[PDB]
């Protein structure tokens, strides 16, 4: 036992949610007691969503245990599918249900039903949220994806794209646009916005853009070897990675990189004189795996920053990110313990932090300048306004959200400097 | 046309959109400013606490989880040993610590991990400077705010024994009505008052054969089991909300000590015009418009009361996840008897049951709120009920603004 | 003699230095002393150009005034005809020269230069910065413009946008992209980005979209004599008024109104359970005209808050206002006056403050919430990210920028409240 | 090699990117906590000082601007009563100001309002309490710094008279700079030394036949001839920016009052070492680096005398907007032999000569910088040191880490 106040991540299942939720015509049933079902107030509420998530509990509590138990999954299986009549479904425990005896494949597969029901394993003990998207995806890809002709003209698949994911729609929305530059368009993306009819139809593009690691790496390492796709190892946040990314895909496709750089502004801000102040300005970076070393390379690189602190709370990206952070001269911080973020950050004394919600809050207390550059985050981070971290466009929001909290902690410390 | 006494209430099973106890501890813990709450259980219920919370977790609450790994899923001998190391390296943390609660969840009831025997135990360990007790906050055993019921519960049997003639006033109420709620018991001249819970562990009621008790809440079932079990007597009363239903619960603890009429009519006289003042100036929108309340807190019922008698509200169906007779009869007896009565739920037979009403105002949980939203019917939000103050005369208009609110907004955003 | 420490506008040609450097290929030269190029910082540091502005002046000063003050103006004129070899060029009057005896039409006469040289009148005792950028546009289209053979395709100006303009840069982009949605092309957008050269293309237009009142009404109206051609008065901030806008260019020119409103996002969330605490919400509103006009129909009609108190800095627009303000119950407050401001704003006690960076910063010393929705404004209101003001993305940045603050502030107080009131 | 005492100056005048006096007041009355700085100009002179002052605009500051309108453009009886009316006014709404100076901008000089008379006149009425004084901030006589030299030379004729051999230390600096100057002559053993100006009214430094003073900054020539008419006699030093500076002004102090070089070197020595370690972090993106300056503040010959000798940096065009022979020849017989120098600006002339000089670093204006980066030339904002603490041992390195940041965020970036 671990005494927990903050967690960054959820549970494996609420990560399955996360990916039944991003697509349509998929029922998730999971087999949980009533009251996990407070996870639904996240996709409506945060994301501000038009519907119920695909999703429902079999919902056993205190009167009904036992051989009860069995009973109920199978009602709640008959009952979704009768109800939605989906193309396909998913079958999974949650922590309560994991110490039970209760086969859920054995039971569905009992049910006989007239469209595919994909059991998912996911260890809730061990493993937490992002686990849980990345194995049911790459579990439902598995079970829908099969070998195909390619498209006649050079198409790729977007993996990885979830519901409660941050910034999830307009990287998407910024990452067509940019491929579309370069004359490929995009077959299936996926989980969002995917039936289980799309997932049948990946095969027959050329290649994946994989635009996060934490829940699309699975699916796209078996798309590699089941339908011979290659997937970009590079993440398209920052210029600079925007650029070797293009690199990458023209290296994948063999077409030329094109770009529409009318609307990048980020490189001459930052070269602008009154950016010049930025130069050496502590910076300490947390979050998830992706978006720290994405984010590590436009402090340092891009806007002069100095990284005095790098790390992540996801152990799925230790290794990549242990691997960026040498380049600094700095050994990564991977913990999923925020009083231990507290103590690197004291400890570092930045002059800038850009983490969670978490970090935002350490922050304040500290009286330190703050943004948020990933998940966990709350409804102020889901906006109306388009808000991409990827491409040209997120290079401009980029730079807007890191340097707004500098001005106004350079503003407020000159204003109350010339008071007295 | 009030009475749903005899009214056939649907007794509903299946799938149930529905917090689970340990969501109490959220705002408990604000009242009990000594004690501590610790959930044993897994990510899961974190997780949950976490997004109840939202921002409190911020400010360094007074509870949290042990998180079960895997290692405590395989021996029950290691999990005690475990429990012991993280309860001793907790309150070495928080000396100012004074009642500790071991909170059981699902994980840790399926399990079979004994928090009742671990409660004892610390108990010995810790004592006097921290009296630890056990109670169960899990989804198989309790919803929503049941929570502070099954704690209030554990801690009845140790509460100090006396033959003083006193009131204990049950159920966790914000400070300010609170307060109001002294204030209008001492002007009828109603001797020592005290509030289960107190505001401190050391000023907790004491109870004997001649203490009476009134509940400001309705969902304190086994609280009232418990308290009667050590020789107490409830005093029946409609809930406080409203100018009704404040005015006929102090009219029952008035009654119940031989305060004159005289008394109780020029005391109470005042903060009756005032709350009645308030909610009228919310009729406009709020009369002849029909209610639908899914099951969430057990307020819905005295909450429906308010909002047809007081509000001149059409019920429709209204829910409760617990219909406990005793102790809601004298608000039944207040409700319009065409009021459909429910007690628990299958969410999909509900939503069509729902879709068929078609009504202008439903209550309901976040998860269906903006879907419903969405499909054009107006919603407020439950769980704002269970946090504002809402009770007695002075919060009486801004209990009628939280349902008027919903429709004006509907009103001014289309023509 | 107004003792004055806070200025919403600048001098008037200030204003022409907006017109100036929205533009390319003209030269204007402007007649004041040593000094006043400090306004060359406003578009260089606050628009962060990569150009020096195309404005120079003919430095007089103590040593050599007189009869060289002449003189001076005549070599600045010659330089910056000699050095750009422009399309064309204006010539004003600073405050400080406008006390001399010098007159920048006969100057500029007797030089006798190849390209059009345009005189500018500009009191600077008795008008401001919008009326310079409003009067320098306008004597340019009059000098510029004539009557012209319409397009075969149906298209229009953009009328107003200027340098230093608040968010002129994506309020273009933004409207061009509503036009196109319904087959209208546009012809020339003036003065932001066009040249002398495009001036002379403008009748050609179909009809004209007046985006800002404040720097583009005047041109409007001599377009509206000169080349047949009506000007649009919806100014389309806001769902409603954006609907407004595109009735009423349907009306102009018989084309059916199509929208693309797949990412329009902000009716859902004003409609979404999550905005329902904002129903009531008091706000003072606070700018120029148009964006407060605009400002409180979103206000009232879109999120929901009360509108409790309206007003401008910008005369030219208090009559549009006032009426504005009639519909609301409210009095139009109109002033220069920061201090004014103040006293409305601590007698109305808003719960939120939309304005100028001014009422950000009293909004800060009274602790309430605020969002900035007109000029003037500092460094970060001009933004490398897209940021439109108008059209549907205009609504979700609305959206997002004036609820920020209000869950800012209910966040801090929730907090402070929890540990430990 | 180091000689420039008798270089031929280039003095130009034309089209000019500098600012006017009036910016002055922005860091003046910072440092003068009983004063009140009135502009008499037009909405172009608020304007000014608006953008000047940035976010100081919105700490109720000690200064503002009485902006004239038609009615004021004619004629003088009128202007005069109404200006009365909006001191009196301004003088009741802030009592605690004991010193309100009338500045002079270009509008109000062409319209020849007597702002001297004005002084008189208010002082006469506001007596005792307010003492006030008028001088020219104005684009037609006067650039940035020149500003302070206008002011404080209007208050040189009203100081107090002393028979006392005091020193004087004239010129606004950082109360921080201040301090460390104040201590290190103390420890050196002279005293009492009191600043000009001062930071109360009432603490203002006497002067008289006996008193010496010596010059912080560049630009204070009228100060200096003000003073001079009150019998002080000026200490020649160069300016105290970096290590050598600081000594070399230091020890013109020590020699003036007799102190020993056995102290001088003892209370000088720690200090000294500190200033050239921290200096030399910079030297190694520093050295060997081409360095031009245009005019704006009258720091620009000091600095770059600093930049070569101490940095290592060659120069190339150093242009000042005034250069008094006199005050400057110290520097100048510091700085090295190939430099250019400039006295005024005529632009599109000093553009064309940057252009073929294409230098590593560049010190202009805001107005410049921008547009210069865009054309590849690594540049350097002026207007900060004359706001930031660059003076005196302690802020050597940060002086040196002001020329050398830019430099290494372009090598950065690129
Ligand atoms: S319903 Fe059970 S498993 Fe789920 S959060 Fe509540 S106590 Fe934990
Ligand atoms: S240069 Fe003259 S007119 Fe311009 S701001 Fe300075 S004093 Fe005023």
């Amino acid at each position: 036992m671990k005494l927990t106040l903050w967690t960054y991540e959820g549970p494996p299942h609420v990560g399955a949610m996360r990916v039944a939720t991003a697509m349509k015509d998929l029922q998730l049933v999971l087999h949980g007691p009533q009251g996990d079902t407070y996870a639904d107030l996240l996709f409506t509420m945060i994301e501000r969503r038009n519907a119920r998530p695909p999703v429902s509990f079999s919902t056993f509590e205190a009167s009904h245990m036992g051989t009860d138990t069995a009973i109920l999954l199978k009602d709640a299986l008959a009952a979704a599918h009768a109800r939605y009549k989906p193309q396909a479904m998913a079958v999974a425990l949650t922590c309560t249900a994991e110490l039970l005896q209760d086969d859920p494949n054995g039971i569905s597969r009992a049910l006989n039903l007239p469209v595919p029901v994909v059991p998912l394993e996911l260890p809730s003990y061990s493993r937490k949220e992002n686990y849980g998207a990345d194995e049911t995806f790459r579990a439902l890809v598995r079970a829908l994806a099969v070998p195909m002709e390619r498209t006649p003209e050079v198409t790729c698949n977007l993996l990885g794209a979830t519901a409660l994911g941050f910034r999830h729609r307009d990287d998407v929305a910024e990452v067509t646009k940019l491929l579309a530059t370069m004359g490929i368009k995009v077959n299936v993306c996926a989980p969002l916005g995917a039936s289980p009819d799309d997932l049948r139809k990946l095969g027959q593009a050329h290649f994946n853009v994989l635009m996060y690691p934490e829940t699309g790496e699975s699916a796209a390492r078996h798309l590699e070897r089941a339908c011979k796709q290659p997937f970009t190892k590079i993440v398209p946040i920052g210029v600079g990675a925007t650029r070797d990314f293009l690199a990458e895909v023209s290296k994948i496709t063999g077409l030329p990189v094109v770009t529409d750089e009318s609307t990048l502004r980020q490189p001459w801000w930052s070269a602008s004189v009154d950016s010049t102040y930025l130069t050496g300005k502590r910076v300490f970076i947390f979050g998830d795996g992706t978006h720290v070393i994405a984010a590590a390379r436009i402090a340092a690189k891009e806007v002069g920053f100095e990284v005095v602190g790098m790390g992540c709370y996801n152990r799925e990206m230790a290794r990549p990110l242990r691997t960026a952070a040498a380049e600094y001269g700095l050994e990564a911080l991977i913990t999923d313990d925020y009083l231990e973020v507290e103590k690197a950050i004291e400890a570092a004394a930045p002059e800038l932090i850009l983490g969670t919600q978490m970090e935002r809050n350490i922050a304040k207390k500290l009286g330190l300048p703050c943004a948020v550059i990933s998940a966990p985050v709350h409804v102020q981070d889901f906006p109306a306004r388009y808000a991409p971290q990827m491409g040209f466009e997120g290079a401009n929001v980029l730079f807007d959200t890191w340097v707004h909290p500098l001005v106004m902690g350079l503003e407020e410390h000159l204003l109350t400097m010339f008071r007295e | 046309t009030f009475g749903c006494t005899d009214s056939p209430v649907r007794r509903e099973r299946g799938q149930k959109a529905v917090f689970c106890g340990l969501t109490s501890i959220v705002w408990l813990h604000r009242k009990m400013q000594d004690a501590f709450f610790l959930v044993v259980g897994s990510r899961t219920c974190a997780h949950l606490l976490q997004a109840a919370a939202g921002v409190m977790i911020f400010a360094e609450p007074r509870f949290g989880t042990a998180v079960l790994e895997e290692q405590d899923l395989a021996g029950l001998a290691d999990a005690h040993k475990e429990l012991d190391r993280e309860v001793a390296k907790l309150l070495e943390r928080r000396p100012d610590i004074r009642q500790l609660f071991l909170v059981g969840s699902c994980p840790s009831e399926v399990l079979k991990l004994d928090l009742d025997r671990a409660a004892e135990r610390l108990s010995g360990l810790h004592a006097p400077h921290v009296r630890v007790y056990s109670y169960t906050g899990s989804g198989l055993d309790t919803t929503f705010t049941q929570g502070e019921d099954t704690c209030l519960a554990a801690m009845v049997p140790t509460l100090d024994t006396t033959e003083a003639a006193e009131l204990i006033v049950v159920g966790a109420l914000p400070d300010v009505v609170e307060d109001q709620c002294l204030s209008l018991l001492t002007q009828l001249g109603v001797g020592p008052v005290r509030m289960l819970p107190a505001r401190r562990s050391d000023i907790e009621p004491a109870v004997g054969p001649n203490t009476r008790f009134i509940l400001a809440q309705p969902f304190l079932g086994e609280t009232t089991g418990a308290l009667e079990r050590r020789g107490a007597k409830r005093i029946a009363a409609p809930f406080p909300f409203g100018e009704e239903g404040t005015t006929l619960w102090l009219k029952a603890v008035a009654d119940a000590y031989g305060v004159s009429a005289e008394k109780f009519e020029a005391v109470t006289a005042a903060p009756r015009a005032r709350a009645k003042k308030a909610i009228a100036a919310h009729l406009e929108t709020l009369t002849g418009k029909s209610l639908f309340m899914f099951p969430d807190s057990q307020l819905e019922i005295p909450l429906a009361r308010f909002l047809a008698r007081e509000c001149g509200m059409k019920t429709t169906e209204i829910a409760t996840p617990f219909l406990h007779k005793a102790i809601m009869a004298p608000d039944l007896a207040l409700l319009p008897s065409n009021t459909a009565l429910t007690e628990g739920q299958d969410l999909e037979a509900q939503l069509d049951r729902h879709e068929a009403i078609n009504p202008d105002l439903t209550v309901c949980g976040l998860g269906l709120a903006n879907p419903l939203e969405a499909k054009g019917h107006a919603t407020k939000w439950a769980i704002e009920l269970v946090f504002t103050p809402v009770h007695f005369y002075e919060q009486a208009g801004d209990l009628a603004g939280l349902f008027s609110r919903p429709l004006r907004r509907r009103a001014l955003l289309n023509g």
